[PDB]
RNA sequence: GAAACUGCGAAUGGCUCAUUAAAUCAGUUAUCGUUUAUUUGAUAGUUCCUUUACUACAUGGUAUAACUGUGGUAAUUCUAGA
RNA sequence: AUUCAUAAUAACUUUUCGAAUCGCAUGGCCUUGUGCUGGCGAUGGUUCAUUCAAAUUUCUGCCCUAUCAACUUUCGAUGGUAGGAUAGUGGCCUACCAUGGUUUCAACGGGUAACGGGGAAUAAGGGUUCGAUUCCGGAGAGGGAGCCUGAGAAACGGCUACC
């Protein structure tokens, strides 16, 4: 009440970040960003929970303000700053990058990629807007506005960034047989293929999505994000692939590695 | 009664202390920005002329 | 002798802080547990450090005694070690030495008190000293 | 780097359950009915005195805190005159 | 789905913004000069988007009571038109007009030793009872009312008045 809150207690934290609910009564609670905070990985997060490249968040800060971390190619030393889907993090050091995706299990993952793919991104348009002037441009989901987009490219597309400069070198468009990513609802992680969409007028279209091995789901719209087309997708897929295989499945691979 | 009074061009003030109060009624009923001789005032300001700056009270 | 049998895991190079992060285990037969200034020593010698830029943490010793398990961080120097590494495990160290400050109460009390003072105070130190010398 | 001016914060947190019975709240909606500091992305070649006033843009001036001093009140994080 | 986004014409403005700001390196060309030209940032700064929000908001769902059956409406009750006011919708307020609106499918009134919920105890199944209290939402800072500064307060470790 009387304005905008700046404490995130534990246990109102996302779920997905997996802190502990011990040692601590507070959270990280992400800035304002490119990024909402219920789907947004904090640096301390990433850098403390997930890398364990530092013990404590005076060493998460030691390592933010000195120039060490850049996240889509700019320093942003703000401790708590909203990375999110499709962010690259580029570290000066050890000379490796990594892309933040889900994982399956419905939570971001450490994903390392080569410098090439850390050279570009790709963004799913929120919209197409013609701006003061006349300019068109596209809104991403990361926050992005490029003005002057190719005119083929209406909402819920897929367009590349270069990463160095705010342009789109190419886009896909939402049609069907498309290889897509889900960032939301119970199928948070999937990757698959597009069978249909609804048409579901004044609200929530849903599409169906087929995996490389027939599991078949549906999803909304607004989970949906397109990833490339049969195969030979534009991102380097994250350890896992997104199937969700059973729980059975995953018991005879654990019994495998360690039962020989 | 006490007075602070303060020539400005050197920034020089000092406080004179003005007693038989049958003489200090040229000041009354005046108010700030109202000039008012020295003469009346007292013995020694033959010439120089004050105006009310400001004040405190008892209390 | 005494064999203490140090022996590290987990060992990750961070360069992001030019140092490498451990867990270290030290297996000390019908011996109480290590000192960290000699487990600091015998991590030098071990990495070619000297002895100055290795912290460690920890050590809880297992029941009944026998094996301590407990963090550990060698630097690549004196001077980024000094940088990283917080206050209060310098002056455990020896590198610095304790700051004398007030304690907690007294340095808030102080500071309430200067609050009802505006500017540095010397016209009212010297407008009471005038009260005091009428 | 004391002080002070400026900026920012102080609307968060923490506490309590008095009020409150379609009120609050829960799930679910809408803003094609609005405000939004700050973060992130983009984003002002046009200022011709409100023209036959282009007079400094190698860059306009006022008025003040702080500080120096005179003080008043028993007293307050009171303050006034120069 | 629009009188949308935009763009064009005609004008209007206590004429809003369009850098008289700060730190490092201080290069290139000679017309060798208080010559020309230059990066890394920081704080700013109209507008759009994004984010953290907020405010209103649709549907459905609350305990006991008829020893509570009618309730609301000159003093806004329910609508219409226009205006005012607000960030904006809207009887939110005003003027004029119409006479509506809720109710035994329990309105209205009264009581609550009532903050609501996630939940807790118990539990064959079905249920019963509790939830001031860790998380979320609301409300309040002795009781009311009013208000300044601010993006955000009807703030109280802000102010003003009364008790
Ligand atoms: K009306
Ligand atoms: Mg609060
Ligand atoms: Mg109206
Ligand atoms: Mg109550
Ligand atoms: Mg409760
Ligand atoms: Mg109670
Ligand atoms: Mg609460
Ligand atoms: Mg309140
Ligand atoms: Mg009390
Ligand atoms: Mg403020
Ligand atoms: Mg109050
Ligand atoms: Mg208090
Ligand atoms: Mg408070």
């Amino acid at each position: 009440a009387r304005g905008p809150k700046k404490h995130l207690k534990r246990l109102a934290a996302p779920h997905h970040w997996l802190l502990d609910k011990l040692s601590g009564c507070y959270a990280p609670r992400p800035s304002a960003g490119p990024h909402k905070l219920r789907e947004s990985l904090p640096l301390i997060v990433f850098l403390r929970n997930r890398l364990k490249y530092a013990l404590n968040g005076r060493e998460v800060k030691a390592i933010l303000m000195q120039r060490h971390v850049k996240v889509d190619g700019k320093v942003r030393t703000d401790t708590t700053y909203p990375a999110g889907f499709m962010d690259v993090i580029t570290l000066d050091a050890t000379n490796e990058n990594f892309r933040l995706v889900y994982d399956v299990k419905g939570r971001f993952a450490v994903h390392r990629i080569t410098d090439e793919e850390a050279s570009y991104k790709l963004g799913k348009v929120k919209k197409v807007q013609l701006g003061k002037k006349g300019v068109p441009y596209v809104v991403t989901h990361d926050g992005r506005t490029i003005r002057y987009p190719d005119p083929n490219i209406k909402v819920n597309d897929t367009v590349k960034i270069d990463l160095a400069s705010g342009k789109i070198t190419d886009f896909i468009k939402f049609d069907a047989g498309k290889l897509v990513y889900v960032t939301g609802g119970r199928n948070l992680g999937r990757i698959g293929t597009i069978v249909h969409k609804e048409r579901h007028d004044g609200g929530f279209d849903l599409v169906h999505i087929k995996d490389s091995l027939d599991n078949t789901f549906v999803t909304r719209l607004n989970n949906v994000f397109v990833i490339g087309e049969q195969g030979k997708p534009y991102i380097s897929l994250p350890k896992g692939k997104g199937i969700k295989l059973s729980i059975a499945e995953e018991r005879d691979r654990r019994r495998a590695q360690q039962g020989l | 009664m006490k007075l602070n009074i303060s020539y400005p061009v050197n920034g020089s003030q000092k406080t004179f202390e003005i007693d038989d109060e049958h003489r200090i009624r040229v000041f009354f009923d005046k108010r700030i920005g109202q000039e008012v001789d020295g003469e009346a005032v007292g013995d020694e300001f033959k010439g120089y002329v004050f105006k009310i700056s400001g004040g405190n009270d008892k209390q | 002798s005494d064999a203490v049998t140090i022996r590290t895991r987990k060992v990750i190079s961070n360069p992001l802080l030019a140092r490498k992060q451990f867990v270290v285990d030290v297996l000390h037969p019908n011996r109480a547990n290590v000192s960290k200034d000699e487990l600091r020593e015998k991590l030098a010698e071990v990495y070619k450090a000297e002895k100055d830029a290795v912290s460690v943490f920890g050590f809880r010793t297992q029941f009944g005694g026998g094996k301590s398990v407990g963090f550990g961080l060698v630097y690549n120097s004196v001077a980024e070690a000094k940088k990283f590494e917080p206050t209060y495990r310098l002056v455990r160290y020896g590198l610095a030495e304790k700051v004398e400050k007030a304690s907690r109460q007294q340095r808030k009390q102080k500071k309430n008190r200067d609050k009802k003072i505006f500017g540095t105070g010397k016209r009212l130190a010297k407008k009471v000293a005038r009260r005091n010398a009428d």
